[PDB]
RNA sequence: UAAGGUGAUAUGAACCGUUAUAACCGGCGAUUUCCGAAUGGGGAAACCCAGUGUGUUUCGACACACUAUCAUUAACUGAAUCCAUAGGUUAAUGAGGCGAACCGGGGGAACUGAAACAUCUAAGUACCCCGAGGAAAAGAAAUCAACCGAGAUUCCCCCAG
RNA sequence: AGGGUGACAGCCCCGUACACAAAAAUGCACAUGCUGUGAGCUCGAUGAGUAGGGCGGGACACGUGGUAUCCUGUCUGAAUA
RNA sequence: UUUUGUAUAAUGGGUCAGCGACUUAUAUUCUGUAGCAAGGUUAACCGAAUAGGGGAGCCGAAGGGAAACCGAGUCUUAACUGGGCGUUAAGUUGCAGGGUAUAGACCCGAAACCCGGUGAUCUAGCCAUGGGCAGGUUGAAGGUCUAACUGGAGGACCGAACCGACUAAUGUUGAAAAAUUAGCGGAUGACUUGUGGCUGGGGGUGAAAGGCCAAUCAAACCGGGAGAUAGCU
RNA sequence: GUUUAUUAAAAACACAGCACUGUGCAAACACGAAAGUGGACGUAUACGGUGUGACGCCUGCCCGGUGCCGGAAGGUUAAUU
RNA sequence: AUGUUCUAACGUUGACCCGUAAUCCGGGUUGCGGACAGUGUCUGGUGGGUAGUUUGACUGGGGCGGUCU
């Protein structure tokens, strides 16, 4: 799952942590 | 000695009663059949 | 019920087959998960019941149009 | 429309009417108990028991209307929890139940045939379930054809056992 | 036509052919008002977890067969004039 | 009727009256008959039309070969002296009939299998809530190692109600689709009973007999698949 | 005590007692496509299953077969790739 | 590819708060587990627990024996 870093990766990694914690967004 | 036919009217309207029959689909399947026969006593009721 | 709040993927019927070809009933049921997902724009978790396919979607589409989706349809979350 | 009439078994009684509110026939209205989806709560159907609001009362009571549930929408209110959201309340709109077949869909036998039987058959039939309409469904080519062409879907006769 | 009448009726009766009729409600077909629906013309645009694939099933007259095509439970996954 | 064979003491029929079994549709072949004839005939449909239109088709006038293909021939084979099938028999469409096919297919008849319902008012087990057990015995623990006295245990004892059902006789088109009479077992318990409730059919329940689940049980009843199938009578 | 209601009441079933065995609790196990529910508002002195059947004296030898339990060197072996 | 550690998916039939008159359910907070468990698809094993069935004929009755070209 390609992302951007606000702060590819697997869909799990950004799903569940970076995504929700507000440390990337999808690309 | 003891026959097979032993009468109570409550068991016999909880059993088989209009209510009881209105209270599941197939109990209203069977009023609906008897409805189209054309039954003059639906139910046990009256 | 055994449905894919997203695909509306559900139990589906067909055979199991024998090496001499018997046929028996059987379901094929969805892959189906309950999941929190993390929806930014009401900073707030809506558990959705999903199949795999469907959290593929939900990646894919994001899940604010996927809950637009589900409200348009009536499906309630 | 009328010289007759008050449905039947079914006579009688007491009457109504004969120039037009006798009766009879048709249109539109009025009334329309209780049970039943039954919907104010309950219930062993045709019963038992309420709340709320008006209005009447001769203080004993009385009448009438409203009060189900769900969905949608709107307003107001409103947690854990800050904003909120869930929740709550009220209003409006709709639904609900029934019905022979036909129709679309979700499920789906077995006997039987195979001269046994398991693949196969019976058959996607019977049956159960959901939903609709006067019909339904389908439908305007990511279709066929064969280098010539056709031109959505549906139904009938062929092609062909 | 048909039915009735004390046996079998064109002319006894009710009908029948034919010719007519609506205060009221209502179907329909027109015409003409009104509310919303918004024609036409240049210039774009052209349906993605989709097509396709692997696994399991089902549907196609077609039983996996050398098996196209369709549907998809599961895992994947394009090009987009 | 069935048989090698039936007066047969094999089957069926008490009698009468009424009803009761080779059908229907569509295909296909053959026969008869009618029409037309190297042709015959139309289907749906159009038509107010039993008319008329409609020749899409179908059958026939050519076969041989697996086929390409050749064609009164063709195939076989490198090729036939040959050999196989063909060539010098009129068909076709109605109408009637015989047979066949698919359909319940001459009629009646299973035991069963499957699907959806109805049933625990009988009975099995359980649940809740109420009731019942005359009368008479025995004398545990304990109490105040043994004595007296006291005490009142028990799936304890004898025995009515109550619950059962060991034996015999009767009855067996019964008084009764399970009883009556004389005797018999339990009778404070793993007891018995009223009312109501729960468990549902490959399922229940079973101190277990395949027992019981409404006079039905090695798979209830009712309706449906259904005219199952029946090389049998 | 129980049993074949309606030809069997028994030596059959049950039984207290005994043993094996499972089960650490969201227990095993059972009814349920599931949610759940029983087990149990119990917790190994408990609960389920199995066999035996008061009590007394006892219960010998065999693990090759079939199960069950434990093991994991080596052989063989699925989808998948 | 195995192992440790982590938390954020996921589990919780621990505690507490709220919806709430509620011992269901949901949301919240927290603890404990934790990429395990568990479920879907596929797949090997096991599987009279359950189901559909098969289990020949001749024969001095049938069976047993014998036989079947
Ligand atoms: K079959
Ligand atoms: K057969
Ligand atoms: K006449
Ligand atoms: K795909
Ligand atoms: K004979
Ligand atoms: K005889
Ligand atoms: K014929
Ligand atoms: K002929
Ligand atoms: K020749
Ligand atoms: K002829
Ligand atoms: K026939
Ligand atoms: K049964
Ligand atoms: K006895
Ligand atoms: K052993
Ligand atoms: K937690
Ligand atoms: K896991
Ligand atoms: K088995
Ligand atoms: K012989
Ligand atoms: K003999
Ligand atoms: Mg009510
Ligand atoms: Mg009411
Ligand atoms: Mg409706
Ligand atoms: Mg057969
Ligand atoms: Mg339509
Ligand atoms: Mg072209
Ligand atoms: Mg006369
Ligand atoms: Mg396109
Ligand atoms: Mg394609
Ligand atoms: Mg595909
Ligand atoms: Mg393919
Ligand atoms: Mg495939
Ligand atoms: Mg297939
Ligand atoms: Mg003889
Ligand atoms: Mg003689
Ligand atoms: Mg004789
Ligand atoms: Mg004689
Ligand atoms: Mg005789
Ligand atoms: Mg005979
Ligand atoms: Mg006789
Ligand atoms: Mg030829
Ligand atoms: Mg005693
Ligand atoms: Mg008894
Ligand atoms: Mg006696
Ligand atoms: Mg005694
Ligand atoms: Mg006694
Ligand atoms: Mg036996
Ligand atoms: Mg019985
Ligand atoms: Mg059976
Ligand atoms: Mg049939
Ligand atoms: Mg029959
Ligand atoms: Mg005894
Ligand atoms: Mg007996
Ligand atoms: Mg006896
Ligand atoms: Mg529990
Ligand atoms: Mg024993
Ligand atoms: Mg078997
Ligand atoms: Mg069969
Ligand atoms: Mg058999
Ligand atoms: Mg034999």
């Amino acid at each position: 799952m390609q992302v951007i870093l606000l702060d590819n990766v697997k869909a799990g990694y950004a799903r569940n942590f970076l995504v929700p914690q507000g440390k990337a967004v999808p690309a | 000695m003891k026959r097979t036919f032993q009468p109570s009217v409550l068991k016999r309207n909880r059993s088989h009663g209009f209510r009881a029959r209105m209270a599941t689909k197939n109990g209203r399947q069977v009023l609906a059949r008897r409805r189209a026969k054309g039954r003059a006593r639906l139910t046990v009721s009256k | 019920s055994r449905v894919c709040q997203v695909t509306g993927k559900r139990p589906v019927t067909g055979n199991n087959r024998s090496h001499a070809l018997n046929a028996t009933k059987r379901r094929f049921l969805p892959n189906l998960h309950s999941h929190r997902f993390w929806v930014e724009s009401e900073k707030r978790f809506v558990t959705l019941r999903v199949s795999a396919k469907g959290m593929r979607v939900i990646d894919k589409k994001g899940i604010d149009t996927v809950l637009a989706e589900l409200r348009a349809r009536g499906e309630k979350y």
